[PDB]
């Protein structure tokens, strides 16, 4: 996928023979003030290997 | 002269079509032109026998 995400942070190659697990969770991990603890990487010189 | 056939894809260019889209509709497109130069091939091959 194209985008801000999996083009610099994490991309996944075209065979995998996988998948992911997503849930929601607004409660353990996020907070009234903001949780800066995460954070993604926006510019790169080029692109990413899988 | 089929090497300048889309046979359903954007273009008929490998290195054109690699260039400009992401990897996914690349491969389909690709995948795409691979079997039907070989079907092509295989055809001029049954021709030749």
């Amino acid at each position: 996928q194209t985008g801000n995400i999996a083009d610099y942070n994490y991309k996944l190659p075209d065979d995998f023979t996988g998948c992911v697990i997503a849930w929601n969770s607004n409660k353990l991990d996020s907070k009234v003030g903001g949780n800066y603890n995460y954070l993604y990487r926006l510019f790169r010189k080029s692109n990413l290997k899988p | 002269k089929q090497l300048s056939s889309k046979f359903g894809a954007i273009s008929s260019v490998l290195n054109d079509i690699l260039s400009r889209l992401d990897p996914p509709e690349a491969e389909v497109q690709i995948d795409r032109l691979i079997t039907g130069r070989l079907q092509s091939l295989q055809t001029y091959v049954t021709q030749q026998l």
